[PDB]
């Protein structure tokens, strides 16, 4: 419960709780690693998924501003009904699945898109869940 | 004069996924990711090297992708070119996204 | 899977998958080979300048 | 059966099948 | 029955 | 169907090899059938020619 | 309404073959069975 | 010239692709796990090699999944069988459509499916998987009609197929009264 909350599910569900089978640190630690980087590319493949380019245009004009440092910066959004189909594929519950949608919704970087609500990559990497 | 013309050429050739190979613990990953990922402008589709070569303006380094005559999405990836790389490093953002911001 | 194929929805969930196979395969590259004595003795592949 | 089975053959599988299904629903309301 | 069978034990042998 | 063509497998599909009935019979390529007075003489010749080469050519 | 699925699926079909990958692909399987139109070949022999 | 060349001790003159002496004799002795799959062993020496094929594999490959009970198990063994290349059967065919036909939530869309990518695969249709088709192809109202006619039409292709091939193994046997039997159930 130390960590971003996503990524701590995501290893309880793909280590399992057998992860500490092995009495390795190393071990285990590039195990988590490894399953954190299959996560990280997948959600990168989820990327602007469902969501039209113009909105996209139009949120990321709006969030950059008047920076120059950040106009090259793309930012990477995916659309909530995407990541709970990833979260289940990946073998979360539906119980915490809900958590996740119910307490990303309370988030301020959350941007609704096309009557569906979407997120940075970046928050569903760093967010911890509570409020 | 020759540079120009080998650019020239590799706009107009479509990139090869099947030259593509995969090193060491590398993950394969599609035009498409990687363009959602970094920003079109980056791995530009014809459409996209077409509009920064014609034209002028700053404030667009393009960062989704483009309209096309059939009034589709263009995905595309031809060959990189020489001379559309040098337009980006005229912009100030583009400057700053590889880390030459100090120029 | 690159492309999801359209069996995938079928594939058994990972419940109870303790045994699970790719971690119980995967060595460290120090476990793949051992030095042997051969090893240290080994002559080179180059012809040497002087030994 | 004239497209469906040149797209198969042609490597196309999936808009084979798609246009297999297009051909049957023409004929279904070319007949009743 | 099996297609195997009718491939591999459709001969005479011993 | 050609024996080639038949399909023998009762599990299997499998394509019909591009050879199947296409290449033709000529006495002239094969099967190899000749002359004894011309193996004799062949079979010879190659013998005695073992040393009959120009190693240096340009 | 279940008309309007046909339409629907004709032009996703339709726009599947006329992508830039298969342009090519698809004239060739539309020349080899009830299509001639000569409205290509005439612009093509005039640049050939 | 010089007696030793400059090719030697020359950095200048470095070729980058030598390798050191230990490396490729290390790597070369390594013999590497022969189990890769379920169901089989790669060959290692000649005599194992004259035991090895991939359309014998088809035959392992077919026990192990007239083993599993359940659908969800056998989809494993499948893919790992369409994956490392292994010649598949009437029989693959026959045992997974009839295990994908009783699983209760099939969408019948990917019974289909599953069939026309088996022959893909070059797995030969016989009788028991046409009628297998058929069967589903009967419990299932719930789809468009069109998909319906669709797969209908193929159905009786495959059935008419059918026919044919077997007359022409039927008849240079003089078999008579069996092959008017197997046309009474076409």
């Amino acid at each position: 419960c130390d960590e971003p909350f996503i990524l701590h599910l995501v290893k309880r569900a793909k280590l399992g709780e057998c992860v500490t089978n092995f009495t390795d640190t190393a071990y285990i630690a590039h195990l988590e690693s490894s399953v954190i980087n299959e996560f990280h590319l997948a959600l990168t493949k989820l990327v602007g998924k469902g969501i039209s380019p113009t909105l996209l245009a139009q949120k990321t004009g709006q969030l950059h501003r008047g920076s120059v440092r950040v106009g090259g910066n793309v930012v990477p959004f995916v659309k909530s009904r995407e990541l709970s189909r990833l979260l289940e594929r990946m073998g979360l519950t539906s119980e915490s699945i809900a958590v996740i949608t119910r307490g990303l919704a309370n988030c301020p970087e959350q941007e609704s898109v096309g009557d569906d609500f979407a997120v940075p990559v970046s928050l569903i990497l760093s967010w911890d869940g509570p409020g | 004069t020759r540079r120009h013309r080998l650019d020239e050429i590799c706009e107009r050739t479509p990139f090869d996924e099947r030259e593509m190979r995969v090193n060491d613990d590398e993950m394969r990953v599609s035009v498409e990711t990687l363009r959602s990922w970094f920003g079109v402008y980056m791995l530009p589709s014809p459409t996209v090297v077409n509009a920064v070569l014609g034209g002028s303006a700053s404030v667009n380094l393009h960062l989704y992708h483009l309209a096309d005559e059939m009034g589709t999405a263009d995905t595309r990836e031809h060959v990189l070119s020489s001379r559309y790389l040098n337009r980006l490093l005229l912009l100030e953002s583009y400057q700053n996204r590889v880390g030459r911001g100090f120029m | 899977s690159n492309t999801e194929h359209f069996l995938d929805k079928y594939e058994p969930k990972r419940n109870a998958d303790t045994v699970a196979d790719k971690y119980r395969t995967t060595k460290q590259i120090t476990e793949i080979d051992k030095w042997t004595r051969y090893d240290s003795a080994r002559a080179d592949n180059y012809r040497p300048l002087s030994i | 059966n004239a497209f469906s089975n040149m797209l198969r053959e042609n490597g196309l599988h999936d808009t084979a099948r798609e246009v297999a299904l297009c051909e049957a629903m023409n004929r279904n309301k070319e007949l009743a | 029955t099996t297609a195997e069978h009718k491939q591999q034990d459709q001969f005479y042998s011993p | 169907l050609s024996p080639l063509e038949v399909q023998r497998d009762v599990g299997r599909l499998e394509p019909i090899p591009s050879y199947a009935g296409k290449i033709n019979a000529d006495r002239s390529v094969f099967p190899f059938q000749w002359k004894t007075e011309d193996w004799y003489e062949y079979e010879v010749a190659k013998v005695r020619n073992r040393r009959f080469v120009f190693e240096n050519t340009e | 309404e279940r008309a309007a699925s046909r339409k629907q699926r004709i032009e996703n079909i339709a726009q599947e073959l006329s992508s830039f990958e298969r342009v090519d692909l698809s004239c060739d399987l539309l020349r080899k069975l009830g299509v001639d139109m000569t409205e290509l070949d005439t612009a093509a022999a005039a640049t050939r | 010239s010089a007696n030793i060349p400059r090719s030697v001790w020359d950095p200048a003159q470095h070729n980058p692709n030598w390798s050191d002496s230990y490396g490729h004799d290390i790597t070369n002795r390594r013999a590497w796990p022969a189990r890769k799959w379920t169901v089989g062993l790669e060959p290692c020496t000649p005599r194992e090699w004259l035991q090895f094929s991939h359309r014998n594999l088809a035959y392992a490959y077919n026990g192990a999944l007239r083993a599993c009970h359940s659908l969800p198990s056998m989809l494993l063994l499948y893919k790992e069988m369409k994956q490392r290349g292994v010649k598949v059967d009437v029989d693959t065919m026959n045992v997974l459509l009839t295990r994908a036909a009783r699983h209760e939530h099939i969408q019948v869309d990917d019974v289909f499916l599953l069939f026309d990518e088996l022959v893909a695969l070059g797995a030969r249709p016989d009788l028991a998987a046409a009628e297998t088709l058929h069967t589903v192809l009967s419990h299932s109202a719930s789809m468009p009609e069109e998909w319906r006619e669709a797969r209908r039409l193929q159905l009786v292709e495959l059935y008419n197929n059918l026919a044919m091939e077997e007359v022409e193994r039927l008849a240079p046997h003089r078999a008579d009264r069996l092959l008017k039997e197997q046309m009474k159930r076409f």
